[PDB]
């Protein structure tokens, strides 16, 4: 039975029986490089959130109530595509783009820190979350490497890295991967979402070799089409659910469903959290290194028979059970 | 417009 039900429970394994045995430990600190996403809704409220913004930025104009009012709008009567992208247009040209990240980052942030009984409840919500927001090019390798290297000086145990530099390799500027390397050698575990591109391109960091890399899931666990695969986001990522994933948005006690790899991310980043957090409870030292690898090696593979390229689930689904077997011997 | 974060389709 599970005892703080999650609106995921059904659909990973495992998430129910984890949550029984904690719910996040303030000793692990997530770092959420992404927009800059609203702390006065009531998902925050108790949550050890705090946020930190990069020094070498200048702050941008605070985005208006009615300008957020406006894309949630456009949001809810549903379009898509090239009529969503004229409608934006017509009423906040000036602030379209800053209240997508904004936005997305409060989705992102209440999926790993939303508190229980709150109308967001996210994966970790007892561990110490600090979000970096890039709201005032701003994903060049060189911003993010910058935004890296302080996450750490901040004392990150998870890094989650809400951005997609496109690539059409695994090649990134050097820079960046300095970055990721300097995350493994100081055991310090990066997140980040494969994409929606279905393939047409690649991101960063995703791509290059250190980070777990996470691909989104239908609610059956089929891949969804549009998740990037391939290369190392099969060699080094994992599959979690996607699709129609609970969360906040800016100004609003109504919560709002979002698909996509950036959905699935942060329920990967709070799967590690709750993992890294359990490590600690039990006086075994934190290693981010074997939770990655605890759930690679475990992640479950797409049958062939059901799935057309089993590459798309990239490892495997998440397996929780499999990741408390090979770390915790249950 | 790319699909991302949040896609919409």
């Amino acid at each position: 039975v599970a005892l703080h039900p999650h609106d995921l429970d059904e659909r990973i394994p495992g998430l129910a029986d984890l949550h029984n045995q904690t719910l996040g430990d303030p000793q692990i600190t997530i770092v959420i490089i992404d927009g800059d996403p609203d702390y006065t809704l009531s998902c925050f409220e108790g949550a050890e959130v705090s946020k930190v913004f990069p020094y070498w930025h200048e702050p941008a104009e605070p985005i208006t109530p009615e300008d957020y009012a406006a894309f949630q709008s456009i949001r809810d009567q549903g379009l898509k595509g090239k009529e969503k992208e004229e409608a934006l247009e017509a009423v906040i040209p000036d602030t379209k783009d800053r209240i997508v990240l904004n936005d997305a980052a409060c989705h992102v942030t209440s999926t790993i820190v939303g508190q229980e009984h709150s109308p967001v409840f996210g994966i970790a919500p007892n561990c110490r979350v600090i979000n970096m927001p890039q709201d005032a090019d701003v994903m060049s390798p060189l911003n993010l490497a910058r935004a890296i290297d302080l996450a750490l000086e901040l004392g990150a145990n998870i890094i989650h890295c809400a951005f997609c530099r496109p690539t059409q390799t695994s090649e990134g500027e050097e820079i960046l991967v300095q970055a990721i390397k300097k995350c493994q050698d100081n055991n310090v575990l990066i997140v980040s979402p494969t994409g929606n591109n279905s393939n047409e391109s690649w991101c960063l960091p995703a791509v290059l070799p250190g980070t777990l890399a996470v691909g989104a899931a239908k609610v059956d666990g089929t891949p969804c089409h549009f998740s990037n695969w391939g290369g190392n986001n099969t060699k080094e990522g994992i599959l979690a659910p996607g699709e129609e994933i609970l969360g906040a948005q800016p100004c609003t006690e109504e919560p709002v469903r979002l698909t996509g790899t950036s959905m699935a991310a942060p329920v990967m980043t709070g799967i590690s959290a709750l993992l890294m957090s359990l490590q600690v409870q039990q006086g075994k030292p934190v290693d981010a290194e074997a939770v990655r690898t605890a759930l690679l090696k475990t992640a479950i593979p797409c049958d062939p028979e059901v799935v057309e390229e089993p590459e798309r689930c990239l490892r495997g689904f998440v397996n929780i059970p499999g990741a408390m077997k090979v770390l915790f011997g249950q | 417009p790319i699909p991302f974060p949040a896609y919409d389709g």
